[PDB]
């Protein structure tokens, strides 16, 4: 989960 | 979030208050005060939120955005033994299956129908194809047609797939993400059918949920497209509705993307169990269900018990056939960059500040791009940590600067980076970027 979070469609 | 109450997010569309009286019969039972909220863009507040250990103890929404929230570990896997999970229909449980494990307590089955007004229009068009001519005779008495929310692809969609567009390929019980259906003839085609009624004004690129709510219900237009959410509003309205099956497109049914409305946990509630009882033991009851479904219809619901009342009702044999003409949506994370691509696809062609086939072009674009880039990134990282803990830094370390160099802001990856990393290995790093 933890790097998940880190994304978004916007971006990282 | 509090302990010794429970916070519950619901969509404004819903039936908030009816489950709120669901909630006063819980706290009358138990010590409990249950508070019902609707903020708008929960779907998006709800992550943002819940990352941060706050949030509703309860969100509900469709199925189609809690596969992200489970990879994110925004949800608790919840718990129904055996004997609860036979309550309900089993294609329900699979809408919150998400890699083997129950994410979500299923609610109800939505599918959008068209609703037309029977004074205006007695026998409504089958097909699209119709739907120009009726109009013009329509504007000459000075009605319209047809309107619906244009803002949201949800309501776009059943057009667009009619004659092929699709999300993601379906093969054999999983969802292949490499084949995306957005930009193939059969979504090309539908979208183009839409954006030629805007342009010759049988309908308004600018229409969205409330305009079309209030044109339908003041019967200025013989025509909607809406979800059993909206049934409540016609019928304090007074006008004469059918709910009938959407129109077909070269020959073809529309097919709309069906929702379970579905109530996760937040993985960060410490009321969990409260929240095992208010769902399990309140709400999906015959009792709690028609409570909400009195104030909001929720269509067909998943408990066995009380939709075999419902299926009686004619409106829910109608949601039913298009629901069965259409496809249960995935789960998957991929689903809000599907939604997101497609959204912008869909304003911008009915706007003119794209054509359709540029339009639908870049949102298959958009999407194939984001899920490379997501899929490298994490890629690296994985690979990197792996080498890392094997001892070869150097290598280690180029794949951590390749995920970092495909990240715009990478301050938060090197805080989590700085976690795990021994503090040289960090370092060494950092004298890469
Ligand atoms: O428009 C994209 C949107 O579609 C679906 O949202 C529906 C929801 O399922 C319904 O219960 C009702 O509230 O209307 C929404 C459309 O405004 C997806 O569930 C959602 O994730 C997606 O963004
Ligand atoms: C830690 C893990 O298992 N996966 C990566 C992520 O959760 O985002």
């Amino acid at each position: 989960p933890r790097l998940s979070r880190l994304l978004s469609y916007a971006g990282c | 979030i509090e302990e010794g109450k429970l916070v519950i997010w619901i969509n404004g569309d819903k039936g908030y208050n009816g489950l709120a009286e669901v909630g006063k019969k819980f706290e009358k039972d138990t010590g409990i005060k249950v508070t019902v909220e609707h903020p708008d863009k929960l779907e998006e507040k709800f992550p943002q939120v819940a990352a941060t250990g706050d949030g509703p103890d309860i969100i509900f929404w469709a199925h189609d955005r809690f596969g992200g929230y489970a990879q994110s570990g925004l949800l608790a896997e919840i718990t129904p033994d055996k004997a609860f999970q036979d309550k309900l229909y089993p294609f329900t449980w699979d809408a919150v299956r998400y890699n083997g494990k129950l994410i979500a307590y299923p609610i109800a089955v939505e599918a959008l129908s068209l609703i037309y007004n029977k004074d205006l229009l007695p026998n409504p068009p089958k097909t699209w194809e119709e739907i120009p001519a009726l109009d013009k005779e329509l504007k000459a008495k000075g009605k319209s047609a047809l309107m619906f929310n244009l803002q949201e692809p949800y309501f776009t969609w059943p057009l667009i797939a009619a004659d092929g567009g699709y999300a993601f390929k379906y093969e054999n019980g999983k969802y292949d993400i490499k084949d995306v259906g957005v930009d193939n003839a059969g979504a090309k085609a539908g979208l183009t059918f839409l954006v030629d009624l805007i342009k010759n004004k049988h309908m308004n690129a600018d229409t969205d949920y409330s305009i079309a709510e209030a044109a339908f219900n003041k019967g200025e237009t013989a025509m909607t497209i809406n979800g059993p959410w909206a049934w409540s509003n016609i019928d304090t309205s007074k006008v004469n509705y059918g709910v009938t099956v959407l129109p077909t497109f070269k020959g073809q049914p529309s097919k709309p993307f069906v929702g379970v409305l579905s109530a996760g946990i937040n993985a960060a509630s410490p009321n969990k169990e409260l929240a095992k009882e208010f769902l399990e033991n309140y709400l999906l009851t015959d009792e709690g269900l028609e409570a909400v479904n009195k104030d909001k219809p929720l269509g067909a619901v998943a408990l066995k018990s009380y939709e075999e009342e419902l299926v009686k009702d004619p409106r829910i044999a109608a949601t039913m056939e298009n629901a069965q003409k259409g496809e249960i949506m995935p789960n998957i994370p991929q689903m809000s960059a599907f939604w997101y691509a497609v959204r912008t696809a869909v304003i911008n062609a009915a706007s003119g500040r794209q054509t359709v086939d540029e339009a639908l072009k870049d949102a298959q674009t958009r999407i194939k791009e984001a899920l490379a880039v997501q899929k490298f990134f994490l890629e690296e990282i994985q690979l990197g940590e792996e080498l890392l803990a094997q001892g070869d830094y150097e290598k280690g370390v180029d794949h951590l600067t390749n995920a970092i160099a495909v990240c715009g802001q990478p301050q938060q990856l090197l805080q989590v980076l700085q976690q795990t990393l021994p503090p040289p290995v960090f370092q060494m790093l950092l004298t890469k970027l």
